[PDB]
């Protein structure tokens, strides 16, 4: 993945190096940034079904369009496997905040989302206004830390950026 | 029409029997360990020497075990320049506690089988008393230093077989030494000759 | 059976010594986090008739095994079904107040791999229905009384597999 | 490549699981002695240059005919590769201990060490036994018993990290035995 | 349309990297592309020279008794006049590179080595090996180095300025040539002087011969076995660290086989693939039991609207109805986590992992019995 | 290898110390010569990895036909293949010096090996001149007459093993021819 | 690639000694006798041309099938490929004439000729006509007894040249079989 740690390591083994100063210097700033992502990751995975529920009929009523025949919600099997799209990204997020870096999201849910959204005519406006709810529903100090709230609406403003 | 049919008689079945032949506790038909081991016909001179050093007496016992016992070609195989001055001296006679340290180590508490040790990096303690290390990734099973050839040989209580390829030897294991002849000083005077006085202590002397 | 306390009471009577101060710290551990697992273990005795129907129907109610022909099919099926998942929730809750999976190895996991596969029940469906137990009991007890809670889940599935 | 991080996210993955309650409970304990895994690491890092002669020359003096005529150590250039060898088995083992997993390990260390060593005609005995000094030094240098250099740590066990790092070097030590 | 260009061509004026790079095994390992920038710092002009000394001479090392050849060009690279292709067209026409791939190199190892090296890219169908012999045999060494890097491939490819690295193009012209690549960069901790036997072969591991395997399958268009892709591969340096429930890892062959676990591993697959052409025929018409009830339990529901969420009082009492997509067809979170358990549920995908399992099995334990007369049996 | 001698059972329950009824009276009879037989042993897995080295480039020069094109030892696959045979052939020979019997040689190396080359044309004349060679090199490691290594053991004399070990070369070389 | 000097070098390494007055009698009269040598070779180079022109149409003349339809060198580009391999043959016992030693033969020319034939599906008999119709040739303008062109020489014996040579044609016909 992309990590804190492959990245110094691969960095390392490019020049042929042992872990150095400046490596194991930058593995301790994976332990002070550690228990605020890590507190996000655990508000997500015990509030997640709740929050999938809200930012994907968030993506049909701004978009009633989609419930015609012809389009990407013409029936109850698109509509649930709208639903579970959501909640793929979401707990991308939540791989994402447990690993450090952009590993997840980069090789399982990026690397070739432009293909295959473009070949299913699945809209792409559809996604990012499922992702832009949630994080403009991010109450800082309600529903987690504010330093957690930063780590949280990092990647979910990174995923924007993506398929945007 | 199916692929996985449900035994059972009587109506809401499928024509197949409870259990696929009417026993839904069926009798073990595999054998001991001592006995599994002696009928594949390699693990040959493992089992003699489970029985020459006593360690037999617990290999039989119903505790679970995952027995990693080295085939014939292992045991040949120690005949290295390296591994030889490690356990050459377990051939002498009297030197039969090291031999059951050594073999104790290839008995592992528990039943894990090949496919539950896929990706899975375990550490666990032998019945000798030290950790030993079990990880299979991509497939590549291996105990320690062993890398187990033949996976899994199912056995009477429970307990499960693997076949490795070398001999794992105990992480703090040190060779008991060659036997030697006792030495004793030659003069007393040279004794008196090597202690430091309070003067040479002090620096008052050379 | 024999829990955390047993288990240390075992290995000085084999050497015939007291209890020495390896023994008493292993002790405190389990007596500093005693009444945690007294808290969490009535929690999901409350809880344990929703953590298994939002597991059974998040992990193997629609699938094709609830339909002619599968596996849980008739009424039967289906109640020895979820009274197979409450067996496991029930003896989960036994080890983590003991400490030790030693519970686990004689009234549960005794021989339950051969039973299964002889009956022709899914092996890989009965995992992942556990799996599905394991993160909604996880969301009640919090991740403190869940690590405990969590360490005889993979243990029935480790044990199965 | 994975780490320990990113190992427990794919093992999650396989569950279609979030990280949640107990899984993440093991990572907070990673991190809560992740000072004396950067306290382990420096140890092996500052010996190195000097681990991989205490061990390739020990192994020398038990297989002499290494550097007897026609053997695999006879010149220099190859007494040299057998040395650059040496070094870059622990420098991936280094990697490992640090980030706790050995995918490392399995990805590029040993991705064709077996059949590289075949094919060039490198014993495979002599070359575990320069792999398992090693592991003698290096378990040495985090217990700090090494008998002739100690360095200076707080009070507490290594115990563990003295374990996980004997178990990298025996899975190099049987993925090419 | 998937993609719409492939990597033989330029990149277009708009993107970064490649598309074809993006969904690849390009992204997942070390086989990418460094780039020399414009003006570069003393030490990262060594991470480009490292990356060179690592394609072009295939992992081979270079003591520096023996790079002290190269300081000449080194420098002349370090002043930056020569570009990085110029560099290697340098250093291909060294003597350090013909001691090692040209001297005792059979005129097959030598343009394969040549395409692994100079390009990114096994050598593809036959008539392009006869024509890069037939410029060495009329034209000598020096200008045969000019047939790879001077033609169109070079510049479309690696440009001017990016050092050579094995490509993972997406599309390959024959699908055999993706064996081809396999074969040839053969692991990371693997080199062209152990893969060309020119250690055993000489005297004190100089004087070898650089013979090639896999000449036949130049010549008779024959694919590369399975397990020269599977278990000392690109695939297991750039290997995505995946859950795959047909796992594609060659496990290791074992000792002691026997022809009654072969003959009831060989049916079994036989039982299971029958089975499959028998179910997935039954399936996609009758396999739901709630789907002829449908349109009529969707013409029951339409009546009794609450558009302000809050109505459906039933009495006195209130009711909470919520408008939701979702809800409002009656489903719930549990609708769209069934998507993700139907591996160890669906009858369909459960034959077809215990079919591949099995010719997994199958394939390591049939070519373990291609040994033969003094065996050692066993007793299971 | 730890088959060759006897061990003595002394603690309870083991079943050998008591049920045994039978002690290996000519296994512990074979320890009257035992030290000055791991000495012989020792003489040749100290120098193991240089009599099959020697030994196979010890032919090549006495037929050059061999590494010659489509000679059976011009492939890579097949020189390797070729040293395997005589590190398997020179450890069984030991091992029954070892044990003092041709039992385990006779039944683990030579019991279906003459059928082998002939079935795998590999040429058997220049194969037993490699074993001639490594006898040559066995009664030279023993009475410790060899040129360029000596060793240091006890003074006496280690006669009656150096022939014995002559008879297990040619045992081999006969099963074979 | 080697000669005949370093030959005896690589044989006397492998047993570790150094190159004395014993092993240096046959080099001394290698190379008294190496000036025979270099108007041996010159005879070679001024012909070769002539020569394949002179030894593969005597290939196609000796079976005329080859030049049929469906016959392996039909096509004009068949017929050019041979006369592309007509030479090469000879280019390289021409660097192992003037070397005299063929490790530079069969290094690049017959390593794996065999196979590329057998995959190519080269007639492999007509081949042992392309090469025994040079070595009639070949020796008979090293003996300098060509019945047509004659060459200006002084008299002596010549015939160890001529066999030195006819060694390196029957490496090639032993090879590609
Ligand atoms: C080429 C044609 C050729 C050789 C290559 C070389 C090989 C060879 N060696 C012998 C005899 C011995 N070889 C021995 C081996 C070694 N001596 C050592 O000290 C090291 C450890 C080891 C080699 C690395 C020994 C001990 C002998 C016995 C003679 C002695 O006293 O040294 C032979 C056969 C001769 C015979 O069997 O009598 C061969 C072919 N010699 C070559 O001619
Ligand atoms: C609903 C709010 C969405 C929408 C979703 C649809 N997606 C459809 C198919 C689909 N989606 C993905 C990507 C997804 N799968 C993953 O595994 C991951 C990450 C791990 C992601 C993000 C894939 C790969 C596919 C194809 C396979 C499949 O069925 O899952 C889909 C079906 C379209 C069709 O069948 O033609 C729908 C309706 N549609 C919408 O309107 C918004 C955008
Ligand atoms: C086991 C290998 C040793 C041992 C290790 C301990 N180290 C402990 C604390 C510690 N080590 C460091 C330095 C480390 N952290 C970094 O960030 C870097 C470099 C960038 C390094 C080398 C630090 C900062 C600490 C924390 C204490 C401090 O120095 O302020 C430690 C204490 C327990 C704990 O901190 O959790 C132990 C036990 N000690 C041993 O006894 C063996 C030999
Ligand atoms: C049998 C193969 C021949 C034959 C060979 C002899 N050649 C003799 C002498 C000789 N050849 C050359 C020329 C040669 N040396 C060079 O450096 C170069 C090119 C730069 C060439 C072509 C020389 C210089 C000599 C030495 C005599 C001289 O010219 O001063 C020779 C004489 C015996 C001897 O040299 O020991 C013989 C027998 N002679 C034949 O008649 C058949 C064809
Ligand atoms: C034979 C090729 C030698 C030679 C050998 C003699 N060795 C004698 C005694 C001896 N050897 C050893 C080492 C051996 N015993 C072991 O237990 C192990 C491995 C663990 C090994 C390698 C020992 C310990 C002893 C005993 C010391 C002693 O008794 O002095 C020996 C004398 C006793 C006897 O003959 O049984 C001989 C003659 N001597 C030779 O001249 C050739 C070169
Ligand atoms: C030393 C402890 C050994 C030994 C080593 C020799 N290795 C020789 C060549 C060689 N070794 C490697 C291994 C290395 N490279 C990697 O990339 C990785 C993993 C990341 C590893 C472990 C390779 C690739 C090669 C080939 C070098 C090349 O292709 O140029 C070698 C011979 C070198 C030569 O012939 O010039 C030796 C002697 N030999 C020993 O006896 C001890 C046991
Ligand atoms: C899709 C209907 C299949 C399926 C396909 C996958 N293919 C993957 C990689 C891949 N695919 C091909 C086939 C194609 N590419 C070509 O260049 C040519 C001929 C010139 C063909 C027919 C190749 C050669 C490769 C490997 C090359 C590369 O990866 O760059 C792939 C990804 C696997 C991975 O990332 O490890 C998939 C998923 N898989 C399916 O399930 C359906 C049946
Ligand atoms: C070497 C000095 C010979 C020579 C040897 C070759 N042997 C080849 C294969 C092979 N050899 C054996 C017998 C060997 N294996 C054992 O397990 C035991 C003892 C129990 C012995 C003696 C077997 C069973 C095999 C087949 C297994 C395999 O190939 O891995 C071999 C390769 C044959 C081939 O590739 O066709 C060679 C070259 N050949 C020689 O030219 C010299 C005289
Ligand atoms: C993973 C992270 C995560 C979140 C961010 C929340 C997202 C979220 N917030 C609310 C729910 C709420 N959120 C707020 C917060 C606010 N409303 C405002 O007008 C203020 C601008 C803002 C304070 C910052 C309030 C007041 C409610 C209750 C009323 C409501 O639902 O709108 C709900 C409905 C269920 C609930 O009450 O929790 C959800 C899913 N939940 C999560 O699991
Ligand atoms: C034949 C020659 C020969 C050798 C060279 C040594 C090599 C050697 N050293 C150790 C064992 C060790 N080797 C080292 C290595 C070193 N110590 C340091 O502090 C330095 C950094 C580095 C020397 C450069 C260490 C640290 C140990 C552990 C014990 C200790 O020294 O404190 C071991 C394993 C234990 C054993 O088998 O005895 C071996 C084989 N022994 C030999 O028989
Ligand atoms: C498949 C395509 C194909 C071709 C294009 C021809 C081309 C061709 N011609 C000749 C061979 C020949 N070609 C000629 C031709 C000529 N001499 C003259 O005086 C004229 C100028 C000229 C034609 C009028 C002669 C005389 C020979 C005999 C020379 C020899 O065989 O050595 C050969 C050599 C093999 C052989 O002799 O059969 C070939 C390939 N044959 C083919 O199979
Ligand atoms: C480095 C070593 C080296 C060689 C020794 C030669 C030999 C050689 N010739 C051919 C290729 C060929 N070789 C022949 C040769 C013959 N056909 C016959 O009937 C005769 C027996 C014989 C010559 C008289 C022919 C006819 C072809 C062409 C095959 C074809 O075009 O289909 C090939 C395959 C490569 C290719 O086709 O481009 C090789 C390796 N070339 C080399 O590079
Ligand atoms: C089917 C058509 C056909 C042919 C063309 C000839 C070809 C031919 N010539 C020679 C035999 C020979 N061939 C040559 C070659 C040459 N002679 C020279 O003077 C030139 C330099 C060069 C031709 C350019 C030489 C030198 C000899 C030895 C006899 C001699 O000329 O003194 C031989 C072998 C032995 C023999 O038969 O005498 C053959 C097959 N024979 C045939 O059956
Ligand atoms: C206390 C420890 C313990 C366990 C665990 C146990 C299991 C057990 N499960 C049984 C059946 C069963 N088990 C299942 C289970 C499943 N169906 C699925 O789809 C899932 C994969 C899985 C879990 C939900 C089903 C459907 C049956 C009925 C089989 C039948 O009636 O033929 C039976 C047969 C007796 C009966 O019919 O009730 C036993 C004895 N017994 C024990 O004493």
């Amino acid at each position: 993945m992309k990590s804190v740690i492959t990245t110094v390591v691969s960095a390392a083994d490019a020049a042929g190096r042992f872990p150095s100063n400046s490596d194991l210097e930058s593995i301790q700033g994976n332990i002070q940034r550690s228990a605020a992502r890590l507190e996000a990751a655990e508000k997500l995975a015990g509030n997640h079904e709740a929050v999938v529920k809200e930012a994907g009929d968030a993506c049909f009523a701004k978009y009633a369009y989609l419930k015609n025949p012809g389009e990407a919600g013409e029936n109850q099997e698109k509509i649930n496997k709208c639903y579970r799209d959501v909640d793929h990204y979401m707990r991308l997020v939540n791989y994402c905040l447990v690993v450090g870096g952009t590993g997840p999201l980069d090789e399982w849910g990026i690397a070739g989302a432009r293909e295959v959204y473009r070949t299913l005519n699945l809209p792409t406006s559809a996604y990012v206004a499922s992702i832009a709810y949630t994080r403009d529903r991010l109450c800082v100090p309600r529903d987690m830390s504010a330093q957690a709230g930063v780590e949280f609406s990092a990647y979910l403003d990174y995923l924007i950026n993506a398929l945007s | 029409r199916t692929a996985y049919p449900y035994t059972g008689s009587g109506y809401g079945s499928a024509g197949v029997p409870y259990g696929q032949d009417t026993y839904g506790y069926k009798a073990t038909t595999a054998k001991s360990i001592t006995e599994t081991a002696a009928q594949a016909g390699v693990f040959n001179t493992f089992v003699k020497l489970l029985n020459e050093s006593g360690v037999e007496k617990l290999v039989e016992q119903a505790g679970p075990y995952t027995v990693f016992a080295p085939t014939d070609d292992a045991f040949a195989a120690l005949l290295e320049p390296h591994s030889f001055n490690k356990l050459a001296t377990l051939l002498r006679p009297e030197n039969n506690d090291a031999l059951r340290k050594v073999l104790m180590h290839h008995v592992i508490p528990g039943a894990f089988t090949s496919a539950s040790l896929m990706d899975r990096a375990v550490t666990v303690k032998s019945l000798a008393g030290e950790p030993i290390s079990i990880m299979g990734l991509n497939k590549l099973v291996t105990a320690g230093t062993a890398k187990v050839v033949r996976a899994d040989v199912p056995c009477a209580n429970g307990c499960i077989i693997h076949a490795v390829s070398s001999v794992i030897i105990p992480p703090n294991y040190v060779p008991v030494p060659q036997p030697t002849k006792p030495v004793f000083p030659r003069s007393v005077i040279a004794e008196i000759a090597k202690l430091p006085t309070p003067r040479q202590a002090l620096g008052l002397d050379p | 059976m024999q829990d955390a306390i047993t288990s240390v009471i075992n290995a000085a009577d084999v050497q015939g010594k007291y209890l020495d101060a390896n023994s008493v710290e292993k002790l405190r551990g389990y007596f500093q986090t005693g009444e945690l697992r007294v808290r969490a273990a009535a929690t999901i005795a409350a809880n344990a008739a929703t953590i298994i129907k939002e597991a059974v129907a998040k992990s193997l109610l629609y699938s094709d095994i609830t339909r002619p022909g599968g596996n849980m099919y008739t009424t039967r099926r289906y109640a020895a079904c979820i009274r197979d998942l409450d067996y496991y929730l029930r003896y989960a809750t036994y080890g983590m107040l003991a400490g030790d999976p030693s519970i686990l190895d004689e009234r549960v996991l005794n021989g339950l791999k051969e039973t299964y596969n002889s009956l022709g029940v899914p092996i890989g469906a009965t995992i992942q229905a556990i799996q599905a137990m394991k993160e909604v009991t996880g969301s009640l007890v919090g991740s403190d009384a869940g690590k405990e809670m969590g360490l005889y889940f993979d243990y029935i599935c480790s044990g199965l597999s | 490549m994975l780490d320990a991080f990113s190992r427990v996210v794919v093992n999650s993955d396989a569950k279609a699981a979030y990280v949640g309650g107990s899984d993440l409970q093991a990572l907070k304990s990673f991190i809560a002695d992740g000072n004396k895994r950067l306290d382990a690491v420096n140890s092996i890092v500052s010996n190195a240059s000097c681990m991989v002669s205490d061990a390739v020359s020990g192994m020398i003096c038990e297989n002499p005919g290494l550097i007897s005529p026609g053997g695999n150590c006879y010149t220099n250039r190859r007494m040299a590769a057998c040395l650059r060898d040496g070094e870059i088995i622990l420098r991936y083992v280094s990697y490992a201990l640090l980030a706790g997993d050995a995918s490392v390990l399995e990805d590029r260390c040993l991705n064709g060490l077996k059949e590289t060593y075949i094919a060039l005609g490198v014993p495979t005995n002599s070359s575990i036994r320069a792999v398992s000094i090693m592991k003698a030094q290096a378990v040495a240098f985090i217990t700090n018993t090494a008998t002739e250099r100690k360095m200076s740590f707080a009070a507490g066990d290594c115990t563990s990290l003295a374990s996980e790092v004997a178990s990298y070097f025996d899975r190099v030590g049987a993925a090419i035995s | 349309k998937v993609v719409d260009r492939l990597d033989s061509q330029p990149s277009a004026a708009f993107e970064q990297t490649k598309q074809v790079y993006t969904f690849s095994r390009y992204i997942l390992g070390p086989h990418r592309a460094v780039v020399a920038p414009v003006a570069m710092d003393p030490s990262e002009k060594e991470v480009v020279l490292r990356a060179v000394y690592r394609q072009v001479f295939g992992n081979a090392y270079i003591m520096e008794e023996e790079r002290a050849e190269l300081r000449v060009m080194e420098s002349q690279f370090l002043l930056g006049e020569l570009s990085v292709k110029e560099l290697v067209r340098a250093l291909a026409k060294s003597s350090t590179y013909k001691v090692r791939f040209f001297e005792g190199a059979v005129q097959y190892r030598f343009i394969e080595l040549c395409f692994k090296h100079l390009l990114g890219r096994a050598p593809d169908n036959h008539e392009e090996i006869a024509v890069h012999m037939r410029k060495y045999q009329q034209e000598g060494y020096d200008a045969e180095i000019d047939s790879y890097l001077d033609a169109g491939e070079y510049d479309n490819v690696f440009g001017d300025d990016t050092v050579p690295f094995l490509r993972f193009r997406g599309v390959y012209t024959p699908c055999d040539s993706f064996n081809r690549q396999c074969a040839l960069q053969g692991g990371w901790a693997n080199s062209d002087k152990a893969m060309g036997g020119a250690a055993l072969s000489g005297y004190n591991g100089s004087d070898g011969r650089q013979m090639s395997t896999m000449i036949g399958n130049y010549i008779s268009g024959k694919p590369i076995p399975y397990e020269k892709v599977a278990a000392d591969t690109p695939l297991k340096s750039t290997a995505p660290n995946w859950y795959a429930r047909p796992n594609p890892a060659l496990a290791p062959q074992p000792a002691y086989v026997s022809a009654k676990e072969i003959a009831e591993l060989r049916s079994r697959v036989s039982k299971l693939e029958a089975a499959w052409s028998v179910a997935v025929k039954q399936s996609a018409a009758a396999k739901d039991t709630v789907e002829t009830w449908r349109a009529a339990a969707k013409e029951m529901a339409a009546m009794r609207g609450i558009s302000p969420m809050g109505e459906a009082y039933f009495g006195g009492i209130a009711q909470k109805v919520d408008n939701g997509a979702l809800a409002q067809l009656g489903n719930k979170a549990s609708s769209y986590k069934k998507y993700l358990y139907a591996i160890e549920t669906d009858e369909v995908s459960r034959l077809e992992v215990d079919l591949e399992e099995a010719k997994g099995q199958l394939r390591v334990l049939e070519a373990a019995m291609a040994k033969s007369t003094p065996m050692t049996r066993t007793a299971e």
